[PDB]
RNA sequence: CUCGCUUCGG
């Protein structure tokens, strides 16, 4: 009886792939047949086949989804960071306190080649950094660490190490990232859409 | 201690209870902090040793002492593969009529061994498929069956019925080549086991072939392989932690090999001991039961190699071991050679 | 099997080939190991130049 | 169809062992202890001859002849 | 064109070599880097398969100080001949008096 | 006459079909005590998956039978049971779970982990490598539309189906589609009159 | 003049299997030629494919022009397409018997002399790594015995030579994270990579497989370009094979096999559930059984039946994993994510 | 001398967790001489130790008494007086992590000091003056011998 | 359904289009008592490895 | 050859 009610459920698996397979195939048939038009155009808008326009910028934003590193994000600036960090630990420079953080932050994003990057991105990173810089100023009150540079145990100075290298760095990286994320106009949008909808 | 483990560690193999440990060899330099493990030609020549403990025809089994596994495993490697023989590999047919197919019936023919030397002969060259009397030999199998003249009425049987009807590989006839007669004595040259039943025939068919044999190695084709099986396994040693008596004693002789523990009326009481470990061939039974899985150690010594070779009849297996080691002797020769010759 | 479906979407082509697959961890990823058979049967047309 | 002149997985001559396995069975000799006589330690050599059906005497049944 | 050396890089260290043998396979490879394994001064023996399909092995050598990674190489191909030589006698010897003693 | 070969579709009467990947010498194959290589060795992460007990129980059982000279039955709902097989193999003097110490051939140490070891009853498939190998050239064409045949009886070609078609576009691959479709299966040159159309 | 050259090593071809879902079903590869009879390639690669190599056939394309061929190479490269477009995720990562194999290699039980850690990683020093020093990390255990952890051996891996760009880090969670621990789990669960060097945890198929992100494979292309990734999926795939069989890994009949506790459990558990479900029967056959809102008393009686099955069911699994061993090969090929699961092993 | 640290230790715990693995063991240990708790995980089958047992430990920058801070490779065949002829288990790891005490609010004193010997995990936790010397991705040498 | 194998006593006689044998069928190890009631034994379709 | 039909494979 058990033998005959595993039977059962396998057969029940079976014919709905069996099913399956082929609903899935004439749904993605038509959705390759209407989303094959769309291109990602060189002005940034994805456009018909016509001319018509049917976003003036992709996903709102212009990021593409295959090097989408986030949930739906284009950076994890802790991951970013982290790296950054271990990559270039600079053991001959001193620490960075908030005040400090925030001044070689604010300095380095109004350069001429930050301008281009998108608002919404400059924010997040100024987010990230004013909690970041938050963080070390926590740290610090904690074990009464003093941002003269100073402190007798520098052990201390090792808790949250920041250095104006390492912020650089991680600024540069962060936006040659954004940078490279970007649509490449003349990509089949419409096709990926279709592909991704119907797998 | 930690001198103790370390010992045990770098002398033996235990086998626990879900998998073996201390299986690599490690005595290397510098592996170890307090032993030397230096390559000494003198020590190893001193704690070396050979020891037959039983040799027949056709099998022979031998313990090497102070040896390690990757010369041990290069042994077995070269007397599986590279320990040339002579095997059958051209077929030429002439009216094959039995059920048999052609080249089954070729395949059937390739696997029988020769009693033929492998050393006197040579490789045959690329190409030259006629064969010289140095480097080949011929085979004439010729057997018509049919039908009894003097038979019983019923005959039911087919031994009676059909003579020819099972052509055993004893119609197999040497074709001798050049002077290959003056060299081989009559009866040198044959198949080994004389009793090998190549097909079955039935009135009227008739087999008529002939076989071209050459030189060859098991690595080109299994059916160049001396041994049957050429295997080592490494001695066990069966150590008893604490000392077992009464009926979980005779438990004791019950859980491992029946040759290899003994129990014993020392003051009236079986008292069980490590008699032959050789014979254990480690089913690991004594771990079943739970209160005798902590007296016992089960384990195997690292240098010392039980090698078994069972060979097909070709030549006797103590030839085949020497034949072996001159080939890991050749080997190293061609490459040293080549090292010469490139500086 | 009409021309839009069978002839003009899809189509079949020559200098192709097609064969049952099996492992090779010893290649890269982004290689593929063609049978010696097959390669002799697609040929590539390579243009003479210096 | 026939069997085997090798066996498969370890190589010992066992061709020679067959009709010679069958008079054991032609006697009163158990399939194990018949194997055991014939000195097939290993089990391989032991599944090569159990495990053979004798299909050429049944073809030959169908031969020309 | 057997056994073919080919050095780290193009700038020719002889610390770290590779010795390609031609028609070899696990058994050479594998007796070779245990015998040479046990001269001190090689940092770094270790034999590798390129592919199943073609008979080849590559050993590589890494040595300690500024030995030419051949030196090692002819050193042990000679310790396990010498090995080889030495287990050859003992073995006839045993075999010779085991038949001796048994008649 | 065919010899098995890579490609050759191998099965083990519990569905679990293979494809034979590689053909290793016998020396190079791991061997137990008593000198036995295997000649099937099959990947246990085929198992969990699909919980084929049954495999196990039957190679164990045939281990069994072939030590002692019987044939076990693995009859539905019924069959010699788990523990009559193990005591025959304890008597035997073989490990009472099949797994059995084993040496590895290439290295010449013993493996850590004790190998899973019997004779299993394994079938050979009619689908062969050698049968289902196929290589076009130009070759032959239809008479109607002038493309390559379908099939491989009649020497034809593969076919690149609307979903190829549709990958390539998503890979936005103009020339190698355009290729692919126009100039490598039915290219042909017209003559049009500009003039009528 | 035009040569129609056989197809030799190096060739851009396109290779496809013929149900297509998404673009990654047709790939671009370069061709080397072998003897044997078929379509070789690495197994990485058969997660996109979606093959199995259970007879499956493949079509392989040949381009007949430059052009063509040089948009296969760069638009379809393996390497170029790492991470399918519908999210990101890497598709080309290891996959059973990798993740098998890694995950006993990284465990902390792991300890190599200086013979087995040289030959497990001159296992990797074949095609292009024939040309770079071996770069042999320090031991880690020296004064005793000098032993090298099995981490030691898997971030040879990541960066191989001393010239070696390659600074890969990462720190993530793996599997059997306990949740408390934070690097410090009893489990080793908690994966973290520094400067290219194995710092703690366990490889597995959250950090080795084909999942999602913290892959060390998506982590390597992200930050240092394709090449390096695929450098490290070939050592990957070249190095867990070797260690793996020279290791031993199989499965038998007593690695599924239920102990003493297990069927004490089990009886028990069985017995309490039948009776609940009787007290269920007989309450609601007999007079009025407590309604579930939202149901009628059938469908009510429906669901706590249910309930107590899966109740009996996930008790004996939990009794079942408790009670097993580790080295266990079905729970081992769970505990790291290759194959199967702990429903499986419940089940079985 | 280039010794970062060194204390005496009591072992107050073997396995908390259980026997998780057969050859590493994870061992919590307590301090005599200041409050400094040890977490490390050890290798038993080559050097046992027991619940009871009190050992000196000494994490050093080098393994070489005179200051020769030359680290660019160990050769385990060469012979020269070195440090670990004064002990019985050395092992060679990286500080990987620097971590301060979140328990206490406000206030704290207390540093936690994670190394990772391939692997093996060491969290060295207490007062931040006796820390003093750590720094991450620094190289250290694990020197322990048991005492009677 | 597809298992290669002996057809019957007469397939050296038989012209089929297409006919597949082993060259050494060996009867299964273990074998179902609806194997002997077939008498699949007696024309068995596999080898024991 | 064209066409249909079945049986497969996946
Ligand atoms: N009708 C079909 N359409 C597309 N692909 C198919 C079809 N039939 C088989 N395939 C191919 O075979 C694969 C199906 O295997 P899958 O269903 O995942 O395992 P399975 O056949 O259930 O094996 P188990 O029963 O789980 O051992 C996936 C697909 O590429
Ligand atoms: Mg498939
Ligand atoms: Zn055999
Ligand atoms: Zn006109």
């Amino acid at each position: 009886t058990e033998f005959f009610f595993h039977t059962m459920a396998g057969r029940e698996g079976l014919v709905d792939t069996a099913v399956k397979t082929a609903e899935t195939g004439y749904m993605q048939r038509r959705l390759v047949k209407s989303l094959e038009d769309l291109c990602s155009q060189y002005d940034l808008t994805v456009r018909s086949s016509t001319g018509d326009i049917i976003q003036f910028i992709y996903g709102g934003d212009g990021l593409d989804p295959a090097a989408m590193e986030g949930k739906d994000e284009p950076l994890e600036f802790k991951r970013v960071l982290d790296n950054i960090k271990a990559v270039f630990p600079c053991p001959s420079e001193p620490a960075l306190s908030k005040n400090e953080l925030i001044l070689t932050t604010e300095s380095i994003m109004k350069k001429s080649e930050f301008l281009c990057c998108q608002d919404s991105f400059l924010q997040e990173i100024k987010k990230f950094i004013k909690g970041v810089s938050e963080k070390i100023k926590k740290t610090r009150d904690k074990y009464g660490i003093n941002d003269n540079g100073t402190t007798e145990p520098r052990v201390l100075y090792q808790l949250d190490r920041i250095t104006p290298t390492q912020v650089e760095k991680f600024l540069e990286t962060c936006r040659d990232k954004y940078m490279r994320a970007q649509m490449e106009p003349g990509s089949a949008v419409g096709a990926l859409c279709a592909q991704s909808i119907g797998e | 201690a930690a001198s103790q483990a370390v010992e045990e560690m770098r002398s033996r193999v235990v086998l626990g209870e879900f998998g073996v440990r201390n299986v690599h060899t490690t005595d290397f330099p510098g592996n170890y902090s307090g032993y030397d493990d230096a390559w000494d030609q003198d020590r190893f020549e001193k704690n070396f040793r050979v020891d037959v403990v039983h040799m027949d025809e056709n099998s022979l089994e031998f313990d090497m002492v102070g040896i390690d596994a990757a010369i041990a495993n290069a042994f077995r490697r070269i007397l599986l593969a590279e320990v040339p023989t002579m095997a059958v590999e051209k077929v030429l047919v002439y009216n094959n009529t039995s059920i048999v197919q052609d080249e089954i019936l070729a395949h059937r023919l390739g696997l029988i061994p020769i009693h033929a030397d492998p050393r006197l002969f040579e490789y045959r060259n690329q190409g030259d498929e006629e064969g010289t009397e140095i480097d080949t030999l011929q085979f004439r199998l010729q057997v018509r069956c049919t039908r009894n003249p003097h038979a019983a009425k019923d005959s039911s049987d087919p031994n009676e019925l059909y003579v020819n009807h099972k052509v055993y590989t004893r119609h197999m006839t040497w074709i001798p080549l050049g002077n290959q007669a003056d060299l081989f004595p009559e009866g040198t040259i044959r198949p080994v086991h004389d009793d090998i039943l190549i097909a079955q025939l039935r009135p009227g068919q008739e087999i008529d072939l002939l076989m071209h044999c050459v030189k060859g190695i098991g690595k080109d084709h299994a059916k160049f392989s001396p041994v049957a099986t050429a295997s080592y396994r490494l001695l066990p040693d069966i150590t008893l932690l604490e000392p077992v008596e009464g009926e979980a004693a005779e438990e004791l002789s019950r859980c491992f090999s029946p040759g290899v523990i003994e129990v014993q009326e020392v003051q009236g009481k079986k008292v069980a001991r490590v008699a032959n470990p050789r014979l254990d061939t480690f089913s690991r039974e004594i771990f079943r039961n739970e209160k005798l899985k902590k007296v016992v150690r089960l384990a195997r010594v690292r240098d010392h190699y039980i090698f078994s070779v069972e060979s097909t009849g070709v030549l006797p297996p103590d030839v085949l071991v020497s034949e072996a080691i001159k080939v890991l002797m050749g080997k190293c020769r061609r490459f040293l050679d080549e090292l010469d010759a490139v500086q | 099997q009409g021309r839009f479906r069978g002839n003009l979407s899809g189509k079949r082509v020559d200098f192709s080939g097609r064969t049952v697959i099996s492992p090779d961890p010893n290649l890269r990823i982004d290689e593929v190991a063609v049978p010696v058979h097959v390669a002799k049967i697609l040929t590539f047309p390579e243009k003479v130049n210096k | 169809m026939i069997i085997p002149v090798r066996c498969f997985t370890c190589g010992k001559i066992v061709g020679n062992k067959w009709e010679a396995y069958l008079g054991l069975l032609q006697a009163e000799y158990t399939e194990g202890d018949a194997l055991d006589a014939l000195g097939l330690k290993r089990y391989c050599c032991r599944r090569m001859l159990l495990a053979h059906v004798d299909l050429i005497e049944k073809l030959l049944n169908y031969a020309p002849l | 064109k057997t056994a073919l050396e080919m050095v780290q890089a193009a700038g020719t260290d002889r610390h770290c070599v590779t010795f390609v043998l031609h028609e070899e396979d696990h058994t050479l490879g594998n007796s070779l880097r245990y015998m040479i394994m046990k001269n001190p001064e090689v940092e770094f023996c270790g034999y590798t398969t390129t592919h199943p399909s073609e008979s080849k092995i590559n050993l590589r050598i890494q040595t300690r100080g500024t030995l030419p990674a051949v030196e090692p190489f002819q050193r042990g191909l000679n310790e396990l001949m010498n090995v080889c030589q030495h287990v050859l006698d003992k073995f006839e010897a045993s075999i010779k008096d085991y038949k001796d003693q048994k008649a | 006459t065919r010899r098995p070969e890579i490609g050759d579709k191998f099965s083990s009467r519990h569905g679990q079909k293979g494809v034979c990947g590689l053909i290793v010498p016998q020396e190079d194959m791991p061997f137990c005590d008593s000198g036995i290589c295997p000649d099937i060795i099959m990947n246990p992460h085929g198992f969990p998956s699909r919980m084929t007990v049954g495999k196990l129980i039957e190679l164990l059982a045939g281990k069994a039978g072939v030590l002692d000279g019987r044939f076990h039955y693995g009859t539905a709902f019924g069959g010699s049971k788990v523990k009559d097989v193990c005591e025959d193999l304890v008597r035997h003097g073989y490990n009472y779970l099949g797994k059995d110490y084993v040496t590895s051939g290439i290295t010449g140490e013993p493996l850590e982990a004790y190998i899973y070891f019997g004779p299993v009853y394994y079938q050979k498939l009619k689908h062969m490598v050698l049968d289902k190998m196929h290589a076009r050239a130009r070759g032959p064409r239809a008479v109607l539309t002038r493309q390559p045949t379908e099939g491989r009886s009649r020497d034809g070609g593969l076919r690149l189906g609307e979903m190829e078609r549709d990958c390539l576009i998503g890979y936005g691959a103009s020339m190698l589609l355009l290729e692919r479709l126009m100039i490598s299966s039915d290219a042909f040159e017209v003559d049009v009159c500009g003039q009528c159309g | 003049d035009i040569v129609e050259r056989h197809l030799i090593d190096g060739d851009v071809v396109l290779f496809n299997r013929q149900p297509s879902l998404h673009k990654l079903s047709i790939m671009a590869h370069l061709a080397r030629v072998k003897p044997h009879r078929t379509f070789r390639f690495n197994e990485c690669v058969c997660t996109p494919y979606n093959a199995d190599f259970d007879g499956d056939e493949m079509n392989l394309h040949l381009p007949q022009t430059e052009e063509a061929k040089a948009e296969a190479l760069v638009l379809m490269g393996t390497k170029a397409n790492l991470v399918t477009p519908r999210n990101g995720e890497p598709l080309i990562a290891a996959i059973q018997d990798f993740l098998t194999g890694a995950y006993l290699l990284t465990l902390k039980d792991t300890f190599f002399d200086r013979a087995k850690a040289c030959q497990i990683i001159a296992s990797i020093l074949v095609g292009k790594d024939e040309k770079i020093k071996v770069r042999l990390p320090p031991p880690t255990i020296l004064k005793p015995v000098t032993l090298w952890t099995g981490k030691q051996i898997f971030s040879v891996i990541l960066r191989p030579s001393d010239d070696n760009p390659v600074r890969a880090n990462l720190r993530t969670k793996g599997k059997q994270y306990c949740g408390k621990g934070e690097d410090l789990c009893a489990n080793d669960s908690y994966v973290t990579i520094q400067n290219s060097e194995l710092m703690s945890g366990s490889m597995d198929k959250g950090t080795l497989g084909s999942g999602s992100k913290n892959n060390i494979f998506y982590i390597l292309l992200r930050d240092w370009g394709q090449n390096e990734a695929a450098d490290a999926m070939s050592r990957l795939a070249r190095l867990a094979p070797v260690y793996l069989s020279n290791r031993g890994f199989s499965i038998g009949i007593g690695d599924v096999t239920p102990g003493q506790g297990l069927l004490k459990a089990k009886y028990e558990l069985l017995n309490a559930g039948y009776k609940k479900c009787d007290e269920y029967i007989e309450a609601l056959n007999t007079g009025k059984l407590q309604q579930q809102p939202g149901c009628t008393a059938e469908e009510t009686l429906e669901a706590l039946i249910l309930k107590e099955l899966s109740v009996i069911r996930d008790h004996a699994g939990s009794a079942c994993l408790r009670e097993l061993d580790k080295s266990n090969s079905p729970l081992t090929m769970a505990l790291c994510g290759s194959k199967g699961s702990f429903i499986n092993i419940s089940q079985m | 001398a280039g010794i970062l640290f060194e204390d005496i230790f009591d072992v107050k715990d073997i396995d908390p967790e259980g026997k998780k693995f057969d050859r590493v063991s994870r061992l919590h240990c307590e301090s005599e001489s200041f409050k400094m708790d040890l977490i490390l995980d050890v290798n038993i089958q080559i050097y046992p130790v027991d619940l009871g047992d009190k050992f000196r430990l000494v994490i050093a920058s080098t393994l070489y008494e005179d200051g020769t801070l030359d680290d660019g490779e160990y050769n385990p065949t060469d012979d020269r007086p070195s440090r670990a002829d004064q002990f019985e288990y050395v092992m060679y790891g990286k500080v990987y992590r620097i971590e301060g005490d979140e328990t206490s609010t406000e206030a704290a004193t207390r540093l936690s000091a994670y190394v990772s010997y391939g692997g093996l995990l060491m969290r060295l936790q207490g007062d931040a003056n006796n820390l003093h010397g750590f720094e991450v991705d620094s190289r250290v040498y694990l020197l322990m011998k048991k005492l009677a | 359904k597809q298992a290669m194998g002996t057809i019957g006593y007469n397939q050296r006689n038989r012209i089929d289009t297409l006919m597949y044998l082993l060259a050494y069928p060996q009867k299964p190890m273990v074998k179902t008592k609806t194997i002997e009631l077939i008498e699949f034994e007696k024309l068995p379709a596999g080898q024991n490895a």
